[PDB]
């Protein structure tokens, strides 16, 4: 299969260039009569129906398992297995862990299971809402067999049978065009070409993709009619190969998951360091290998942050919820953050950056160019329509067209409403409908007699009607066509309602105007009219298209009409915000260079003032090869050159040019550009619409498709989708992703601060041989019991500064959890928390008759069930359950004290840099975190029967206030730390602490 | 690991970091010791702050077992050496030669008598005297030289002892007492104890019970109470009560529960040694 | 007797607080 996907990454080839003789000699077909019914029915069952094999991915609900493993749920899994193993070793004697260690493993297991359940439910919900969006309407092909046209199901079409396509019809399979009349197909999705390309029987370009003798699958035919023999069917077609390639690539590891892996390696690192060093230490004193192993497992497992999976998953889920609120839907749960880490965005032009709707831009009147309103809501400026030249031109443009408003468009806005016709004809129709009034009564005002549709050669389209005016009953003739040819066929010029001959001054003014608008990226169509000598051509004269009835030369040229597809409204602002974020924007398109660069300048991918090599060569009147490419900050790379390029050349291009636009690029080349960007070691986001973006959007670190105007294949290959087709969301994304990162740290930090006061009680327990300060149940009531709500609330923290001002993070340098962070949580704050806990501990025990210095070495006799006389400092005798009750009352106050220091830890974790007096307590979820936390702890302590159940006993009032000064110390310490960090950003406190 | 110039991982500034942690952890330590010091300033030298936890005092045995079971061969010396040595080290403090001093010791009634109240909890009066306890008070079990001496060797014997609680003044059951089983009539001045095979249910019971108390009285004299603490009354000798089982079934294991009765006494079903007692033999 | 501590009043106080702070936090979450 490797060889297969090696053959799918290579651009295609074909038989497209042949004589029709050799075409049907090879295919064994009749040109006019197609094939026989029996032959078609033979080929249909020979290989397979015409359709793509349904997407190879249909994971059974057993895919649940996918969410139960990952990289972190694995750590919790081995944690649980170590727990169960430890219990197994503890079956060596009669043992308590029935209430301790087995419960610990089962709890870990429950956490993994539930987390997987939730994440899987979210992803599955996204899957469902994606399934609902699938609307597939069967479109039956019109075939021709045994001389008769039969319209049959598209999936019944075979190889090498004659097929006819008409206006609006979708191309059934890959065809070789034998004949054509006025046929413009829409290739916008497949090859990326914006304007409809004419299709002809003739061989034009060597590359089968840009040639005119081939029609492609999934392309809609704009206008005209055509006949062709089917070259390819089903999965063997072009987009079928694109789809099978896109389905056969790999997602790649997300930066977030990688950071999680690094983090895990750290935590397990200190886990086994402590475990081993303490195993050795414990063997150094007394305890046998049994007890020693028990201690090893106890520590390594204790170092595992049980609730951190839950909290992180919930966090990602929350941000994902907001993304969904903005109608930005991410297929994958961990692909939400990726945007924030993206240093380069490769975007396609048509369908993505643009509205993909051809619209009239500038016009030519009286040797003057006037810009129309190109906005969708018509919020711009209208030209001056008082001029009669505009009246004449508008009448010409409106009267000769194939464009017709379809039946059901009435209430809809004249722009966004549907039109049956060509691109140019649609734009013209809409413009004339808005500006000059209704084109209905105006088109039927003049009665069309005999018209010539745009020819295969010279492409001139003319029509001629009677006169609707009062004074002059002359026969009116109108023609539109390419500026140069109509320049060849015209003599007279119209200005301000009165004619003239052509003088080379204003003729070349017209020329330079045409080259200006053409160089501006817009496509220009020349418009002319000639009234006729009704004396020579009477009112009864019936003239046909056989010969020339009308003086094809010496016409009256009126003006030019240029058109282009505008960018979507939120696009320029979005690109600006992206460039402000430090993200490099590179347009990647298979469109023509002239339009590509223009659009790029329009949206701001290429800024004002920057010049390409060709621009410098143009201004200085020197050969293009002369100027130094280093002097060119912006570049447009023709697709022709990219095929001959090596990796070093692409690297140099990407390095030495800030504003880059790749034009006339095939899908595979898009893939190569993306991979080239990844060779630089930089995170990549790609945005596209059609199937040509399917290989790119798949391979990219994160893909982004368009909900409506995007195709199905690239929608499947994308890791993210925009439902409302709002480009601005991308900015929000890189905003969101950049924020959620910071909060995550905080979140993580918080829980990891809890482990030090969690672990140490069982540590010194082994060391100083003191009664156990902190039980297992309490610890579970901390990690999963209390800290949950604050840790989640830490996700509702906002930006501490402008996040879109800073440069994108460095994956190698900037880490999620790094040495600084551990230096903080484990090193400093957690230690103070532990001190607070042991303080409370000693307070309780000392107040009940057991002094701290006496408490050393007691546990041996203390944990003994059968010693019921145990002397405190006062000389009193304690039974087992009595002193164990005291110890259990020490557990609860230790737990509460943990909550108490977690107050201060929560507040200070709320902000990594800013002082709390700045960022404010404005987060409400945080406040409720505190209240709920305290109330929960107090409940656990004081709820009836909890001394029987969890063996948590009520606390005397004073107990509660023992942990206060340590918490205050934590707050003050981190506050002055977050002071000095602000004041001295050299900085020692900044390098060592700030995380 | 190492390159120029760093020690794994980054070793240039190590002095700064480690100094910072020395000072830091030093401050943390000092702070903790401070809080603990004030905490220790708030604790009394005479009476503990909370006595509510030990409130139902427990009953304990002289040969504390692995788990509540005396199982030994009446023949093999090495069988009961454990128990025997335990009782030896237990009653080593009670010898007539062990208490010589009339200074720190007081010769009290040969018969159970009223509670002895000495001053207050404070140090106003000096170190308090302690009543004497003669080993003769327990006959046939460890009385001086003559007999046993095998310490239950012919037939099982165990002394029961009440736990010590500061200021505790044991209240014996009223003379109106409800079904306390055969007991003597001296009830006002002593805290009583009685033993049975199984408590409230059908019994395997085989036994013959002989009690040695103060003056041959099955219970603790109140004249040894209240206990004034380790500080005010060091070398304090608490009352002891010997219980011998003469007739028993030898090769079969039976269980025995001893209960102490009184108003100041209470029992926990969860704590089997609290207020009551359990031994398998 | 010093051997009697009132755990029930302390308990009541704890639970009552719990209810108060919990419902207060509920008031905080809902900002109208
Ligand atoms: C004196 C010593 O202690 C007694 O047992 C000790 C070992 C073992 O039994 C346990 C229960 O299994 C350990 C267990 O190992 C690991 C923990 C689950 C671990 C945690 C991971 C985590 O995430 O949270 C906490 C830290 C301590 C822990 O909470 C318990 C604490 C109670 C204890 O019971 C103590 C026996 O008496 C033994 O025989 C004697 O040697
Ligand atoms: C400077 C400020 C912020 C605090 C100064 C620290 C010292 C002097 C304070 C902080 C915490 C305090 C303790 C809190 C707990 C109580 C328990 C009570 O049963 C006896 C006193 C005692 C132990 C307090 C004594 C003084 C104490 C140790
Ligand atoms: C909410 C934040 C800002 C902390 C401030 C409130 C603190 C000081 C309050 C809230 C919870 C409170 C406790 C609620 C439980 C009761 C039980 C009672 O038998 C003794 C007092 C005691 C133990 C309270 C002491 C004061 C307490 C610790
Ligand atoms: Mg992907
Ligand atoms: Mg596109
Ligand atoms: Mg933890």
């Amino acid at each position: 299969e490797r060889d297969m996907d090696e053959l799918k990454k290579e651009v295609s080839m074909d038989d497209h260039k042949l004589s029709l003789d050799e075409l049907h000699r090879k295919y064994g077909t009749d040109l006019s009569r197609g094939l026989t019914t029996a032959r078609a029915a033979e080929i249909l069952a020979r290989d397979g129906p015409n359709a793509l094999t349904p997407p190879p991915t249909t994971p059974e609900w057993v895919k649940f398992c996918r969410q139960l493993f990952g990289g972190f749920s694995m750590l919790l899994w081995i944690g649980a297995v170590l727990c169960f193993l430890a219990y197994g070793i503890q079956a060596a004697t009669e043992e308590e862990p029935q209430n301790d260690n087995l419960y610990l493993g089962v709890v870990l297991s429950a956490v993994v299971i539930i987390t997987g359940c939730f994440s899987y439910y979210q992803e599955a919900k996204s899957s469902k809402i994606m399934e609902s969006f699938k609307n597939m309407v069967p479109q039956q092909a019109l075939v021709i067999r045994n001389g008769e046209k039969m319209s049959i199901n598209a999936e019944e079409v075979v190889v090498g049978d004659l097929v006819e396509v008409k206006g609006g019809d979708r191309i059934p399979a890959d065809l070789r065009i034998i004949s054509a009349n006025g046929c413009k197909v829409d290739n916008s999705s497949l090859t990326g070409e914006s304007e409809p390309q004419t299709r002809s029987p003739d061989f034009t370009n060597e590359n089968p993709l840009e040639t005119r003798n081939i029609a492609f699958f999934s392309t809609n035919c704009v206008e005209g009619t055509a006949r062709g023999i089917v070259v390819y069917t089903g999965d063997r077609t072009v987009m079928g190969r694109i789809a099978t390639l896109a389905s056969g690539l790999e997602g790649g590891q997300t930066p977030i998951a990688a950071e999680i892996e690094h983090f895990i390696h750290i935590i397990t690192g200190v886990a086994v360091f402590l475990g081993v060093s303490f195993f050795i230490l414990s063997l150094i004193l007394e305890y046998t290998w049994l007890e020693a192993v028990i201690f090893l497992i106890g520590i390594i497992v204790a170092n595992v942050p049980e609730g951190l999976l839950a909290t992180v998953t919930v966090c990602l889920t929350l941000t994902a919820k907001r993304m969904a609120r903005k109608n930005c839907l991410v297929k994958n749960l961990e692909a939400v953050e990726t945007l924030g880490s993206t240093s380069t965005i490769c975007s396609d032009k048509t369908g993505t950056l643009t509205q993909n709707r051809m619209t009239v831009a500038h016009m030519w009147f009286d040797n003057q160019i006037h810009e129309a309103d190109t906005t969708e809501n018509q919020s711009g400026v209208s030209f001056d329509k008082t001029s009669a030249t505009w009246l004449a031109l508008s009448r010409i443009a409106g009267l000769c067209n194939r464009a017709v408003f379809q039946a059901n468009q009435d209430n809809l806005p004249i722009l966004k409403r549907a039109v049956a016709g060509d691109a140019s004809e649609s734009a013209l129709l809409k413009c004339i409908e808005v500006c000059c009034g209704s084109v209905k009564e105006m088109r039927e005002r003049y009665t069309k007699i005999v018209e010539i549709p745009f020819n295969s050669t010279n492409k001139y389209q003319l029509s001629i009607h009677k006169n609707a005016n009062a004074g002059e009953p002359r026969h009116l003739l109108v023609m539109k066509g390419a500026p140069e040819r109509i320049l060849d066929r015209c003599s007279s010029i119209l200005i301000h309602g009165k004619e003239q001959p052509l003088d080379e001054e204003l003729k070349d003014a017209f020329q330079n105007a045409y080259l200006e608008l053409g160089g501006l990226g817009e496509r220009v169509l020349g418009f002319c009219h000639l009234l006729l000598p009704d004396e020579q051509f009477p009112e009864g004269f019936q003239f046909d298209t056989d010969d020339v009835n009308f003086p094809v030369d010496n016409l009256c040229f009126v003006g030019l009409i240029s058109m282009i597809d505008p960018p979507r409204a939120a696009v320029p602002d979005a690109v600006g915000k992206c460039r402000s974020a430090g993200i490099k924007v590179i347009m990647v398109t298979g469109d023509h260079p002239i339009t590509a660069k223009a659009i790029a300048k329009g949206v701001g991918i290429i800024s004002e003032g920057n010049e390409t090599v060709e621009d410098i060569a143009a201004r200085l009147n020197i050969p293009v090869s002369q100027v130094n490419p280093r002097d060119a900050r912006a570049c447009v790379v023709h697709g022709s050159d990219l095929k001959d390029m090596t990796p070093e050349q692409l690297d140099d291009i990407l390095k030495y040019h800030t504003e880059i636009v790749f034009a006339r690029t095939s899908p595979q080349q898009k893939l190569i550009i993306v991979e080239g960007c990844q060779r630089q070691g930089a995170i990549v986001a790609v945005t596209g619409d059609g199937v040509n973006d399917s290989p790119a959007l798949k391979k990219a670190d994160i893909g982004v498709a368009m909900g409506i105007a995007g195709s199905d294949v690239s929608k499947q290959a994308a890791d993210m989708i925009l439902l409302d087709d709002n480009f601005a969301s991308i900015v929000t994304g890189v905003e969101e992703g950049r924020l959620i990162f910071d909060n995550l740290k905080k979140s993580i930090a918080y829980t990891l601060t809890s482990n030090i006061p969690e672990i140490t009680p069982f540590l010194i327990f082994i060391i100083a041989n003191i009664p156990l300060p902190l039980g297992t149940v309490t610890i579970l009531c901390i990690d999963l019991g209390t800290d949950m709500v604050p840790a989640i609330s830490l996700a509702y923290e906002q930006a501490e500064s402008d996040i879109m001002k800073r440069q994108p993070r460095n994956p190698q340098t900037d880490k999620l959890v790094n040495e600084r962070l551990i230096s903080m949580a484990y090193g400093q704050i957690g230690m103070i928390q532990a001190l607070g806990g042991f303080f409370t501990y000693f307070v309780i025990m000392a107040e009940n008759g057991f002094l701290p210095n006496h408490l050393l070495g007691i546990r041996v006799t203390w944990d003994d069930r059968w010693i019921n006389d145990v002397e405190d400092s006062y000389g009193q005798q304690w039974t087992y359950e009595q002193r164990k009750i005291v110890e259990f009352t020490c557990h609860t106050a230790f737990f509460v004290s943990i909550v108490v220091v977690q107050w201060a830890d929560l507040v200070i974790c709320k902000t990594r840099r800013n002082s709390v007096f700045q960022q404010g307590m404005k987060n409400k979820i945080l406040i409720f975190g505190l209240f709920e936390e305290t109330a929960l702890a107090a409940f656990l302590s004081y709820c009836p029967g909890m001394g029987v159940a969890l063996r948590m006993y009520p606390l005397k009032p004073t107990w509660w206030f023992c942990a206060f000064p340590y918490s205050l110390l934590i707050f003050v310490y981190d506050e002055v730390r977050k002071l000095i960090i602000r004041r001295r950003p050299g900085g020692w406190v900044e390098k060592e602490t700030y995380y | 690991s190492e390159k120029k110039e760093f020690l794994g991982r980054t070793g240039g500034s190590w002095f700064k970091i480690l100094l910072f942690y020395v000072i830091f952890y030093g401050c943390l330590a000092g702070i903790f010791i401070g809080t603990i010091q004030v905490m220790l300033l708030t604790i009394s030298e005479f009476k503990p702050t909370y006595q509510d936890r030990v409130a139902p005092p427990g009953l304990t045995q002289i040969p504390q077992i692995q788990k509540t079971e005396i199982a030994f061969r009446p023949n093999d010396p090495k069988s009961y050496m454990t128990y025997v040595d335990n009782i030896d080290n237990f009653l080593k403090k009670y010898r007539d030669s062990a208490q010589k001093d009339d200074m720190i010791f007081e010769d009290c009634g040969n018969v159970p008598s009223e509670l002895k109240d000495r001053g207050e909890l404070n140090n106003e009066q000096g170190e308090r005297k302690v009543c004497r306890f003669k080993l003769e008070w327990l006959g046939n079990c460890s009385g001086i030289n003559d007999e046993t001496y095998g310490y239950k060797d012919g037939k099982p014997c165990v002394i029961i002892k009440l736990n010590r609680v500061l200021g505790f003044k044991p209240k014996p059951p009223k003379n109106e007492s409800l079904e306390t089983y055969p007991v003597m009539k001296y009830n006002p001045y002593v805290l009583p104890v009685q033993c049975t095979g199984k408590r409230d249910e059908d019994k395997e019971k085989v036994g013959s019970i002989e009690y040695f108390g103060l003056g041959g009285y099955p219970g603790f004299p109140l004249q040894y109470y209240p206990y004034y603490g380790k500080l005010l009354q060091p070398k304090y000798l608490q009352p002891l009560l010997a219980v011998q089982f003469t007739n028993l079934t030898m090769d079969t294991e039976i269980r025995i529960e001893c209960k102490a009765y009184g108003e100041n006494i209470g029992y926990s079903e969860k704590d089997r040694f609290q207020g009551r007692f359990d031994v398998k033999i | 007797d010093p051997f009697y501590y009132d755990y029930e009043t302390v308990r009541n106080g704890g639970l009552i607080f719990a209810a108060l702070a919990f419902i207060v936090g509920l008031v905080i979450i809902l900002s109208k």
